[PDB]
C-alpha cells in the first residue's frame, strides 16, 4: 500500500472576503478506493467537484478536488481523506501562508 | 514532442463486481473521458475526435466498446486459471498511447501494470513480460499470444491508428495546446521560512528564483508541479532565513506567457 | 487429439449416484463438460482450467465437477433426477480456441426400475426365394420385450463388426402403447450377397448391448437381475 | 438463443443441392464453425470460418461467413444418403481458450435416397434356433412407397430402412412385420399399406 500525500492551495491569491476556489491534491496512493472530503470549520462543504482519477508514469494514482470559497479572519478549511493505507483519517488544513 | 496517453485503471473486488475507467491525455491536457457508467467514450475537448469522421470514430469507439467487455470476462477467466495463486482484490492500470517526434517519427507503447507493479507490455507482434515480473504470468502470455485476431488488432492500433489519430489531434487542437496563460505570483511566511506562490500558468515550463537584489538565493527549494480546475499550474517556492532578514528578498518568476517582463515581487 | 468418454450408455434411478468420466492423454490443460437436449443447443455444466480447478458453467445447478488430474474430468450426479436425462459430451483443449469432443454419454434417469428387463434376440435365415429372385440375402434381427430404450443393435461376421449392408430401426417400437411402462421391440437387416450367405464358413451374428442394473443397484423382485448385458442370437452360412 | 438455425428441418432428394444458413448475435465474433451429428454419434468437424469475409471448402462441403451481417451458410453439393443428420452452427467469442463456444440447436437434414431398380416383395424369413416362428420382410420397393402399421394391435410393423451395400453401389427400402398370433401370413402382413401392384409374392 502507498500512503496519500495532501495539498491545500487556493487558485488565486487570497483575500478576505473575496471568492476564490480552494484545491485539494491527493497523490501517490494505491489501491486507488478513496474517500476526498473539503471541510468549512469542520462541516463538509455541499458543492466539491472532482476530476477524473488518474496516474502517473510509477503507477500512483491521484485526484484533484476543488470547490468555491470565500476566506475570512476567522473561518478554517480543511481536506480530509480516508485510504485503506491509513488506520485513521487524515487531515490537512489549510495554511494562507502555506 | 507530445506524448499521447490511454490510462485504463480495472479494480476486481471479487468474482462478480468490476469497474473500468479511463482517461486520456495529450500532453497534460485531457482529451477523453471513459466512466464506467458510461457506454460511449466522452470527449473533455471540443477537438476530441480529431480529424476521425464521425464513420471512423463510431468504428473505433465500438472497437473499445467491444473491448472493455472481453478485457473485463478475460481477467475473471484468467484468475480462475492461476486459482489459488492468485486472487482479487486485482488491480489492473493500462499505460497506451503514442509519442510524436519530428518528420513522420513516433512511437507507440502499451504498458500493464498488476497490483501497481509493471509487468506486461506489447511489443512488435506478442505479448510479453517485462524484467522483474513474477514467472506464473507466463501462462496468462501464452493463453493471450494464442489470440492472433487480438494481435493483428494491438499490432493495427499502435503502428497506425494511434499516430495518424494523434497527427490530426494536434491540428485540430492547436489552439488549446499553444495557449499562453499569465502567472500570477503573492508572498507568505511561515514560522522563518518565506513562500513564493506562482498560480494560474501555462504551459508547465516555469523558472522561480529567491532574489536578493540581483544575485539568486541558493537555498530556494521548489515544490512540485499541482494542478488547478481550469488546467493551469501552480507551484510554490520556499527559502529559509533568519528572522529580520526579511528586506530585500524579492521573487522573480520568469514564464513564456509574460513576454520578457518578469513578475517581480518585493517582500 | 482424441478424448474418451465412460460409461457411453446409462440407466439409473432418482436419488441415485451418477458418475460421468473423461479421459484425454493430449496433455491439455483444459476440459469442458456440456449437455445436448433437443431443442437447444450443447450447455456448459462445469470446466476446468487444471488438476484441483472446478469451474462453474452456464447450467451447473444439479451437478459437481472433479478434476482429479490432467487426463481426467469427472461429472458427479449426487442426486440424480429425471431433468437429468440428456446426451452429455465432454471436450478438452489447449491454449487455443479448438475445443475437441468426447463420443457422448447417454443418460437416462428413471422413477424406478421396476420395469428394467433385458431383451431376447433372435436371427432370422435368409428367405430361399430372395436368393433366386435378387441373388441376395437379407438377415433379420429381433430384439424384444426390453426396457428401457437404450440398445445398441451391432452386427458381427466371423468376430468382426460390419456395417456395410446394416439397417436398423432408428427408434424401437412399443409392444403394448395401451400400457404405462410399455416394453420395446427393435429390428434390423443385413444384406449380402448369396454366395457369402451360402458359404458354411461364415459366422454371422446379431448382439444387442442392452443397459440396465449395477451389480450394486438394489433387486427385490423374484425375476433375474436386469443388469447391464449382451444378448446376441447367430447362424451360420449354408448352401 | 444468440445463435440461430435455418431451416428447423428440410428434406432433399439424392444429387440435389441444399443451403443452410446461420445467423448470430454474439459479441465478439472470432470463429464460426460447422459441425456434423449423425443420429447417436458424435460431433463432427467439417469447417471453421475465421476471417472478416471468409470462405471455405471440403470437398462437396462449402462455406460462407460474413462478420458484418453476422450470417453464414453452409453449401452441400449432390447430397448423398450419408448427408442425413444434424448440422450446428457454433460461434467462438474468442482466439483462444479463455473463450465460450455459443452452440445453435442444428438443422435437420434427411437424403431420400434414389432407387434405380425397384423389384418389391414379400418374403417369408425363419428362425435359427425355433424354424415355427417367422417374420415378414417387405424389401426392393422404391421412395414413393409407403409402410403403415397394422389396424390388428398384435400385428408388429417397422417403418421403412434404406441399407447400404457400398461394395456393389446398392440400396434398398425394406421392412419387417411379425405376429405370433394364429393365421398370420406374409400374404396378409402388409394389407394396411398402399403396396405396389407388381409386388411379388412368392410361393
Ligand atoms: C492505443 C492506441 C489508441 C489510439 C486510438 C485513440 C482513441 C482515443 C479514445 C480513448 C480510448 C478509450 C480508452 C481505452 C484505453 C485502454 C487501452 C487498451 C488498448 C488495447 C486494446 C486491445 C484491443 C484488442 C482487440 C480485442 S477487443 N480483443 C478482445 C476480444 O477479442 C476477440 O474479438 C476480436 C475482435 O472483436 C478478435 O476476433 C479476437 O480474436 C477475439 O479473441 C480480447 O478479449 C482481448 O484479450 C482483451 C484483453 C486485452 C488486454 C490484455 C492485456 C493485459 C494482460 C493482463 C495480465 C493478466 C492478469 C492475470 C490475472
Ligand atoms: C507493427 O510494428 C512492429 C514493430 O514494433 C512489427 O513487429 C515486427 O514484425 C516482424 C515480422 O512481422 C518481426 O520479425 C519483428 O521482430 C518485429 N519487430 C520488433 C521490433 O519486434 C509489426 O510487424 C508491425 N505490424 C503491423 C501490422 O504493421
Ligand atoms: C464484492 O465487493 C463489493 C465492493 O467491495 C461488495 O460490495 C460486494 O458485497 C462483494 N460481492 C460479493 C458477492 O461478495
Ligand atoms: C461497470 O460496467 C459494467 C457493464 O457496463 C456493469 O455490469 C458493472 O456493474 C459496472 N461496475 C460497477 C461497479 O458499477
Amino acid at each position: 500500500q502507498k500512503t496519500p500525500q495532501i495539498q491545500v492551495y487556493s487558485r488565486h491569491p487570497p483575500e478576505n472576503g473575496k471568492p476564490n476556489i480552494l484545491n485539494c491534491y491527493v497523490t501517490q496512493f494505491h489501491p486507488p478506493h478513496i474517500e476526498i472530503q473539503m471541510l468549512k470549520n469542520g462541516k463538509k462543504i455541499p458543492k466539491v467537484e472532482m476530476s477524473d482519477m488518474s496516474f502517473s508514469k510509477d503507477w500512483s494514482f491521484y485526484i484533484l478536488a476543488h470547490t468555491e470559497f470565500t476566506p475570512t479572519e476567522t473561518d478554517t478549511y480543511a481536506c480530509r481523506v480516508k485510504h485503506a493505507s491509513m488506520a485513521e483519517p487524515k487531515t490537512v488544513y489549510w495554511d494562507r501562508d502555506m | 514532442n507530445y506524448t499521447f496517453r490511454c490510462l485504463q485503471m480495472s479494480s476486481f473486488a471479487n468474482r462478480s463486481w468490476s469497474r473500468t475507467d479511463s482517461v486520456v491525455w495529450l500532453g497534460d491536457l485531457q482529451t477523453h473521458r471513459w466512466s464506467n457508467d458510461s457506454a460511449t467514450i466522452s470527449f473533455t475537448k471540443p477537438w476530441s475526435q480529431g480529424k476521425l469522421s464521425n464513420q471512423q470514430w463510431e468504428k473505433l469507439q465500438h472497437m473499445f466498446q467491444v473491448y472493455r467487455v472481453s478485457f473485463t470476462r478475460d481477467i475473471q477467466e484468467l484468475v480462475k486459471m492461476m486459482s489459488p495463486k492468485e486472487d482479487y482484490p486485482i488491480e489492473i492500470q493500462l499505460s497506451a498511447g503514442c509519442e510524436m517526434y519530428p518528420g513522420n517519427a513516433s512511437e507507440s507503447f502499451l504498458h500493464v501494470a498488476f497490483q501497481g507493479k509493471y509487468v506486461v507490455r506489447f511489443w512488435g507482434t506478442s505479448w510479453q513480460t517485462v524484467p522483474g515480473a513474477p514467472s506464473w504470468l507466463d501462462l496468462p502470455i501464452k493463453v493471450l499470444n494464442a489470440d492472433q485476431g487480438t494481435s493483428a488488432t494491438v499490432q493495427m492500433l499502435l503502428n497506425d491508428t494511434c499516430p495518424l489519430f494523434v497527427r490530426g489531434l494536434l491540428e485540430a487542437g492547436k489552439s488549446d495546446l499553444e495557449k499562453q496563460e499569465k502567472p500570477v505570483a503573492w508572498l507568505s511566511s511561515v514560522p522563518r521560512q518565506l513562500v513564493c506562490h506562482v498560480s494560474g500558468f501555462y504551459p508547465k515550463p516555469v523558472w522561480v528564483m529567491w532574489m536578493r537584489g540581483d544575485q539568486e538565493q541558493q537555498g530556494t527549494h521548489r515544490g512540485d508541479f499541482l494542478p488547478n480546475a481550469d488546467e493551469t499550474w501552480y507551484l510554490q517556492a520556499t527559502l529559509d532565513v533568519e528572522a529580520g532578514e526579511e528586506a530585500g528578498l524579492a521573487c522573480r518568476v520568469k514564464h513564456s506567457s509574460l513576454g520578457g517582463q518578469d513578475i517581480i515581487l518585493y517582500w | 487429439a482424441a478424448v474418451t468418454q465412460s460409461p457411453r450408455n446409462k440407466v439409473a434411478v432418482t436419488g441415485g449416484k451418477v458418475t460421468l468420466s473423461c479421459n484425454q492423454t493430449n496433455n491439455h490443460n483444459n476440459m469442458y463438460w456440456y449437455r445436448q437436449d433437443t431443442g437447444h443447443g450443447l450447455r456448459l455444466i462445469h470446466y476446468s482450467y487444471g488438476a484441483g480447478s472446478t469451474e462453474k458453467g452456464d447450467i451447473p445447478d444439479g451437478y459437481k465437477a472433479s478434476r482429479p488430474s490432467q487426463e481426467n474430468f469427472s461429472l458427479i450426479l449426487e442426486l440424480a433426477t429425471p431433468s437429468q436425462t440428456s446426451v452429455y459430451f465432454c471436450a478438452s483443449g489447449d491454449e487455443g480456441y479448438t475445443q475437441y469432443f468426447g463420443p457422448g454419454t447417454r443418460l437416462l434417469v428413471l422413477e424406478d426400475l421396476r420395469n428394467v428387463t433385458p431383451p431376447k434376440v433372435s436371427l432370422f435365415e435368409p428367405s430361399k426365394a430372395e436368393i433366386s429372385h435378387t441373388q441376395k440375402a437379407t438377415l433379420v434381427c429381433l430384439a424384444t420385450g426390453f426396457y428401457p430404450d437404450h440398445v445398441e443393435l451391432s452386427w458381427w461376421v466371423n468376430g468382426k463388426e460390419v456395417h456395410s449392408g446394416v439397417c436398423t430401426d432408428p427408434q424401437p417400437l412399443k409392444e403394448q402403447p395401451a400400457l404405462n411402462d410399455s416394453r420395446y421391440s427393435l429390428s434390423s437387416r443385413l444384406r449380402v450377397s448369396a454366395t457369402f450367405w451360402q458359404n458354411p464358413r461364415n459366422h454371422f451374428r446379431c448382439q444387442v448391448q442392452f443397459y440396465g442394473l449395477s451389480e450394486n443397484d438394489e433387486w427385490t423382485q423374484d425375476r433375474a437381475k436386469p443388469v447391464t448385458q449382451i444378448v446376441s442370437a447367430e447362424a451360420w452360412g449354408r448352401a | 438463443t444468440q445463435v440461430e438455425q435455418s431451416p428447423q428441418s428440410l428434406v432433399v432428394r439424392q444429387g440435389e443441392n441444399c443451403v443452410l444458413q446461420c445467423n448470430y448475435s454474439v459479441t465478439p465474433d472470432n470463429h464460426l464453425r460447422w459441425f456434423k451429428q449423425d443420429t447417436g454419434k458424435g460431433l463432427v468437424s467439417l469447417t471453421v470460418l475465421v476471417d472478416q469475409k471468409d470462405k471455405t471448402s471440403n470437398g462437396r462441403y462449402s462455406a460462407t461467413l460474413d462478420k458484418d451481417a453476422k450470417h453464414s451458410t453452409l453449401h452441400i453439393t449432390a447430397t448423398l444418403l450419408d448427408d442425413t443428420a444434424t448440422y450446428i452452427c457454433v460461434v467462438g467469442d474468442r482466439g483462444s481458450a479463455l473463450g465460450r463456444l455459443h452452440f445453435g440447436a442444428g438443422t435437420q437434414l434427411i437424403v431420400i435416397p434414389d432407387i434405380q431398380n425397384p423389384d418389391p416383395a414379400v418374403y417369408q424369413l425363419r428362425d435359427s434356433k425355433s424354424s415355427d416362428k417367422s417374420v415378414c420382410l417387405f424389401t426392393d420397393f422404391d421412395s414413393q412407397t409407403n409402410v403403415s402399421q397394422s389396424k390388428d394391435s398384435d400385428v408388429y410393423i417397422t417403418d421403412k430402412c434404406v441399407l447400404d451395400m457400398r461394395s456393389m453401389d446398392f440400396k434398398s427400402n425394406s421392412a419387417v412385420a411379425w405376429s405370433n398370433k394364429s393365421d398370420f401370413a406374409c400374404a396378409n402382413a402388409f394389407n394396411n399399406s398402399i403396396i405396389p401392384e407388381d409386388t411379388f409374392f412368392p410361393s
